[PDB]
């Protein structure tokens, strides 16, 4: 069934938990959450599991396997096509490094629940928050997403909405200037792209570990290239997800995780 | 208050369960899940979808240490029925189905060694619906195509369940002309699908709302064919919602009306009033800033939204069945020829 | 607000229609008994109009003489009617630019080019381009557009793909999509350096293109010194938007119906039939208000005038329409088609998707498919015809003659 | 004239649904009409009749399918067309006056041989208080109709209606629980896809006078006959049959459906919407709508055929009672009421007297 695997790559931990720590009980919270197993590198993980299994009488079954290579020294998309044929039990989910939240994924994965769009990985994201003001950083550095944004009108069609490429600054925009090839249009052709879009990492899978094997989505690095090719005729092939919801939540990606924990999220 | 049928208790909206004595299989969740938020059934769809999920729960036996596998399976799996009636009731084609595969749990002996367990199991309750639901509406083709001539109408209703393929039969495997009429409702346009359908096979048709359906009778029509859901003792048609006033109606317009229909969607039981034993469906569902809310916290308003309906069996000229074709009034009398008998 | 002024202009299309449009233009073809001048006029009828002005770059004499025994010149019509006649190939923004050397159109305006059909209203248009005026002061127009839904790539000559504001739907740029059947130029671009104050915005292929829109007086006046466009939105809305004018707004809008613009025959084979269809809600055929028609609706999409000699056993199929002056005869098949008025129908006949217009006398055993037929082209017997065949007007046919594919004799 | 184009843009109201309903466009017809009366010269009285004849044959030649408009016309003109014979016997001296209203109408094309002294201008202004008459019956029909339904109606009764788009019922069932201190409760389904828009509008307002209501689906309506004994229906117009030209959608079938289970089937109807015609053709009056609201896809390429319908028509054998501001009534006793207000020479009206 479902199985979790967690990827790694100042470093002190400010919000008075360990930021390695911010997913492991936190995606099994209740009943409900409960993933198979969980996977994570060495990362001097002395003192981060000590006070990681505090408290026990809770049934805290927790096996870990740990590797060393795709952990910065690879990248995470070819390497880990290895790193799963002892690891598949069924569907997947993957966790970035150090991700929070408010709502819970128990909403999340109802989200996994109704997907008889005979799908192989829906992406549940969410754009910025709302920030602090006209920085004093630099400039503003946008991934400019390539993708469909809103729910689809249409009944039986993309159902839930559709990332169709993966791009951002200083490739594109930068070098052609945000070109799209106009056949990966045709399929769905009324799409709505946005700038603010912070990928949460967060990827729900399936079985494609049985159906990857044939060449063209092997020389996948970054993990999301993989409906970037149209994958058709020059019929069209299997389809991807994409999920977002409106308020309410956090995540963290840049050197901005100082200041997360100091103003918005504090615990009371 | 005065008929008080919002107080008739056939269904609650009850929902929220988090127990986990029981191992609860995974996709007999998303079975359930399908259905109530969306219904994408008939009866034979969910009579396939319900032993769809069972032969996938029962490959996971996890048979525990004292306990023979006749003594579990006859909780484990009766008690994951219960998730699909917090979902929606069962029919007879859920029910014949399951007090039969009961008897297949009891006629076993402590002597399979569980791996001899899936063959006994898997081909028997995969010759059920090769029998009793596949090669059975293969005898529903020969019979209603020669009832049929050519270069002339049908009207259904609803999403159709097995006279679908017997229009695919007599539009492209015999070729001979006809027209069809199919007509739906608000809020479940099911009968969509078959719209979609058949003008994707390349054949006539002309959709139809339950509103309008005068002027479709005012045509050159004939040969009122229909689905079903259940078959009373009597001869009253338990179908979806809708069904009996084009059945007065085609009646009353002296063109005959037919029910496509089979032997496990018999019964026992006997009603005659189409108010006494139904099913309720979410009443939000017939709202589409919408035009009304708030038919909760509002003085004097309900919304129904009634599923089934019976039918009076004077209405319905001839019912066909796999074993052939027979006047409505004799409907019981299969039930002790050949339903547990054959 | 008041003196709703407008222009209305044919004559773009002379190359699409070429074995016809040799004596009368496009705009004067009949789609369903009757042209489609009037299906326009009394549209912007429904507008609360006060004024319009004709192009007329060829055939411009027939043009006014219809007016003449139209109900226009009669003083009770919404508007007065004006025309400027005009030479050969005065292609479009071209005929604005003389027009706006004479300089008679003041304030808000129609652009109507090409030949449209809708049902779409005119109020909530207008208040949405008002709130664009309430919302902008460097404002252009409001593109109205309808929604191609279930149907992408049988828009048939040009696909158009738009991208647009998600909030404030200003259209950001335009690239013509090619053609859908030619896999071969895959690629769009759009420059990002325009893409400041958005941020969240919809790039969209669906919206059919109609022409339909309405703007200031002040907008061809910047169309005027910049004289080398020469289209509507294939050179000038991409170059007003491409960053070379600085803080200009131009806006589209999408509507959830019918709203159309005839390109080709294909176009002229859809719409009419979703017009005979009840898919024209609720502009429909039986108001009989153009040449004051005498139809009357029946069941199935039957539009029977009076005067109509309906022959013993010969089936009449869906989607038909019938005029006065007409006879079919015994054992014909009438299916999917438009019959022209004063026409003639012999025996044995099967008429399937194919637009017979007014005097036609057709002979016996010469079955018709997707085969349109002009005014005053008769047949002889055993004329089979196919797809495309297009035979225009005043033909002669003899006998025995059967036709190949996009047959476009004349 | 003046005049002349203001029946044009009359005219113009009435092609593409500038007004709707069977209430407003009979009150628009006949204000609209005394502009044409006060700027009339006709110089002899049979040249009155000829200046409103043709108005009405450039009124329903133009629009046939609306009756509020064109059963006035008769009417005004029948008020006219008695006072022609007022002044005809009275300008005699035999047999100035025998007042009888009814002569045996069969005998009477059967029999051919061959002070206000004249005061030719009154039937001018007797025009005009034909005006006005007409607007004032016609502003408060509704108390001819209470007090009549509640004596026909009674106290602990489910009922039914089909017409939510009926402002008859709507304002009648105030009074109905509210003067008429009677609890009930009603049943309502929708016309769908069309008078939904107001049958959603119909019982929320119910709901705020609080008669026990609940909205039912147009299936369901079948299912639930049994437990009603009651229903009522809000008509459009009416003809000579008693089949009467009912509202918007679905309510014919469901007017079938309670006469098979023998219940009581009502109606309710002002004196103005009757109408001296007769249904010849059903399909020449049952108006048809749209493909946009009953599937919103639009195919061009699998492309289905579907039918709507904004009129329903039911035979008089599945009505009742005639509810009306002057009685109840049989459903073929509707020829007398109505040739007490109309004549046999309009009802054919058309220049062409073949």
């Amino acid at each position: 069934s479902i199985q979790a695997f967690v990827f790694c790559g100042a470093l002190l931990p400010i919000g008075n938990r360990p930021m390695i720590e911010y997913v492991l009980d936190w995606c099994d919270q209740a009943d409900g959450l409960t993933s198979f197993l969980s996977l994570r590198k060495q990362q001097f993980e002395l003192i981060y599991k000590a006070l990681s299994n505090s408290n026990h009488s809770h049934h805290l079954q927790d096996p870990k396997k740990i590797n060393f290579i795709p952990s910065k020294a690879n990248s995470t998309g070819e390497s880990l096509q290895k790193e799963l044929l002892p690891r598949i039990n069924g569907d997947f989910v993957i966790l970035p490094c150090d991700f929070v939240t408010d709502i819970p994924p128990q909403v999340l994965v109802d989200q996994f629940r109704n997907r008889d769009d005979n799908n192989l990985a829906m992406t549940i994201y969410y754009k910025n928050s709302l920030d602090s003001s006209i920085d004093k950083k630099q400039q503003q550095k946008q991934k400019q997403q390539q993708f469909f944004t809103v729910y689809s009108e249409n009944e039986d069609s993309e159902r839930q909405p559709i990332l169709l490429d993966v791009y951002s600054q200083r490739d594109v925009t930068k070098t052609k200037y945000l070109q799209i090839r106009s056949h990966l249009l045709w399929n769905y052709p009324n799409l709505t792209v946005s700038t603010k879009l912070l990928n949460s990492f967060i990827y729900f899978c399936s079985f494609e570990l049985c159906q990857l094997l044939k060449l063209g989505p092997q020389s996948m690095s970054r993990q999301a290239s993989f409906k970037d090719p149209f994958t058709g005729n020059q019929g069209i092939f299997i389809l991807p997800n994409e999920t977002l919801f409106i308020r309410a939540n956090n995540l963290n990606a840049y050197m901005d995780a100082n200041r997360f924990v100091l103003k918005i999220k504090s615990q009371t | 208050l005065e008929q008080s049928f919002d107080n008739s208790s056939l269904i609650s909206s009850v929902k929220e369960l988090l127990l986990n004595k029981d191992l609860i299989h995974p996709s007999i969740l998303l079975l359930t899940s399908h259905l109530a938020h969306y219904k994408i059934v008939g009866s034979i769809p969910r009579c396939i979808a319900m032993l769809e999920v069972f032969q996938i729960v029962i490959k996971d036996y996890q048979t525990p240490k004292g306990t023979t596998l006749s003594r579990n399976l006859t909780s484990y799996l009766s008690h994951q029925i219960d998730l699909l009636k917090k979902a929606r009731p069962l029919s007879v084609t859920m029910g014949n189905a399951i007090r039969w595969l009961k008897q297949e749990i009891s006629l076993i002996d402590p002597s399979t060694p569980d791996k001899a367990a899936k063959k006994d199991l898997c081909e028997k309750i995969g010759q059920f619906a090769k029998e009793k639901i596949e090669l059975a509406d293969q005898l529903i083709i020969d019979n209603a195509s020669t009832q049929i001539e050519e270069s002339t109408t049908i009207v259904t209703y609803g999403s159709s369940k097995v006279l679908t393929e017997l229009l695919l039969h007599n539009a492209i495997s015999l070729k001979k002309n006809i027209k069809v009429i199919v007509v739906d409702s608000r809020p479940l346009f099911e009968g969509r699908k078959m719209a979609e359908t058949l003008r994707n096979a390349g054949v006539n048709v002309m959709y139809a709302l339950i509103t309008s359906l005068d002027t479709i009778f005012n045509m050159d029509v004939d040969y009122v064919f229909l689905g079903a859901h259940s078959i009373l003792s009597n001869g009253f048609l338990y179908s979806r919602a809708g069904t009996a006033m084009l059945a007065m109606s085609a009646k009353r317009r002296n063109i005959p009306v037919l029910v496509c229909c089979e032997s496990l969607k018999f019964s026992q039981r006997v009603q005659l009033d189409s108010v006494t034993f139904n099913e309720l469906a979410d009443p939000n569902d017939l709202v589409n800033k919408n035009i009304l809310d708030g038919w909760q916290e509002l003085p004097s308003l309900n919304i129904v939204n009634i599923l089934y309906d019976l039918t009076p069996p004077e209405y319905i000229k001839k019912v066909i069945t796999e074993f052939g074709a027979l006047p409505p009034s004799s409907v019981p009398v299969i039930l002790r020829e050949y339903k547990g008998s054959a | 607000e008041d003196r709703l002024q407008a222009v209305v202009l044919t004559d773009s299309y002379e190359t699409r229609f070429m074995p016809l449009t040799a004596v009368k233009p496009r705009c004067l073809l009949p789609l369903a008994n009757v042209p489609l001048i009037e299906y326009t006029l009394e549209f912007l009828a429904k507008a609360g109009v006060h004024e319009v002005f004709l192009i007329c770059s060829s055939h411009a004499n027939q043009i006014n003489d219809y007016i003449e025994n139209s109900k226009w010149n009669l003083p009770w019509s919404p508007f007065k009617i004006t025309t400027i006649m005009s030479p050969e190939a005065r292609c479009t923004g071209d005929v604005m630019r003389d027009l706006d050397n004479r300089g008679i159109i003041t304030g808000d305006f129609i652009l109507v080019s090409g030949d449209v059909l809708t049902n779409i209203d005119f109020s909530k248009m207008l208040e949405f381009h008002k709130k664009m005026h309430l919302q902008d002061k460097d404002h252009i127009s409001t593109m109205c557009l309808s929604k191609a839904s279930t149907y992408p790539k049988t828009r048939t000559i040009e696909p158009a793909a738009f991208v647009l504001d998600k909030s404030t739907s200003r259209c950001i740029y335009y690239q013509d999509l090619p053609l859908p059947s030619s896999r071969e130029k895959t690629s769009i671009q759009i420059d990002p350096e325009l893409l400041d104050n958005v941020d969240e915005f919809v790039i969209r292929n669906d919206l059919i293109d109609c022409r339909i829109d309405i703007c200031t007086s002040h907008v061809p006046l910047i169309f005027q010194e910049n004289f080398d466009y020469q289209s509507l939105r294939t050179d000038f809305v991409k170059g007003v938007i491409s960053s070379d004018i600085l803080g200009k707004h131009i806006y589209a809008y999408l509507t959830d119906e019918y709203a159309v613009r005839v390109e080709s025959w294909q176009t002229y084979d859809t719409i009419s039939q979703d017009f005979l269809g009840r898919w024209c809600y609720p502009l429909v055929l039986d108001s009989n208000i153009q040449d004051d028609q005498t139809y009357s609706y029946e069941s199935r999409h039957i539009y029977k005038e009076k005067d109509v000699v309906l022959a013993q056993s010969c089936k009449i199929g869906k989607c038909t329409a019938i005029g006065s002056g007409t006879k079919i005869g015994e054992g014909t098949k009438i299916e999917n088609s438009v019959i022209g008025r004063n026409c003639q129908i012999g025996e044995n006949i099967r008429i399937k998707n194919s637009f017979i217009w007014d005097d036609c006398i057709i002979g016996n055993n010469s079955i018709i498919d997707h085969s349109l037929i002009a005014s005053n082209a008769t047949l002889g017997s055993n004329v089979r015809l196919n797809d495309g065949c297009i035979i225009g007007f005043n033909v002669k046919i003899d006998d025995n003659m059967d036709l190949d594919r996009n047959t476009k004799i004349s | 004239s003046d005049v002349n184009v203001t029946i044009d843009t009359f005219v113009a109201k009435l092609k593409r649904r500038q007004v709707q309903g069977s209430y407003a466009i009979a009150l628009e017809t006949l204000q609209l009409l005394m502009r044409f009366i006060s700027a009339a010269r006709w110089n002899h009285v049979n040249d009155l009749i000829e200046q409103i004849r043709d108005l009405g044959n450039s009124l329903e030649k133009a629009h046939p399918t609306a009756f509020s408009c064109g059963n006035v016309i008769r009417r005004i003109l029948a008020v006219l067309r008695d006072e022609v014979e007022e002044d005809t016997m009275s300008t005699t001296v035999t047999s100035t006056s025998v007042a009888e209203p009814l002569i045996s109408s069969m005998f009477n094309l059967l029999q051919k041989p061959e002070s206000s002294m004249k005061t030719k201008t009154d039937y001018r202004q007797v025009a005009i208080q034909g005006i006005k008459d007409l607007i004032d019956e016609i502003k408060n029909i509704d108390e001819g109709i209470q007090q009549i339904a509640i004596d026909l109606i009674h106290d602990h009764e489910i009922l039914l209606t089909p017409t939510p788009d009926s402002k008859t019922v709507l304002k009648f069932l105030i009074t109905a629980r509210e003067r008429s201190n009677r609890t009930f409760t009603v049943l309502v389904t929708e016309g769908f896809p069309n008078n939904t828009k107001n049958a959603h509008e119909f019982a929320k307002k119910l709901a705020q006078h609080n008669i026990e209501t609940l909205v039912v689906p147009d299936s369901a309506v079948f299912a639930l006959m049994s437990r009603v004994g009651k229903v009522i229906i809000g008509t459009k117009a009416v003809f000579v049959n008693g089949g009467t030209i009912s509202s918007n959608s679905g309510v014919s079938s469901v007017c079938e459906c309670a006469r098979e289970f023998r219940t009581p089937v009502f109606a309710v109807a002002g004196l103005y919407k009757l109408s001296p015609l007769y249904p010849f053709d059903v399909e020449k009056f049952v108006e048809f709508g749209g493909s946009q609201r009953i599937l919103p896809r639009m195919d061009p390429r699998k492309r289905l055929d579907t039918v709507n319908q904004i009129t329903d028509y039911v035979p008089p054998e599945n009505i009742d009672i005639y509810i009306t501001n002057v009685g109840g009534f049989n459903p073929s006793f509707i020829y007398r009421i109505a040739w007490d207000n109309y004549k046999q020479i309009d009802v054919h009206l058309d220049k062409n007297k073949a």
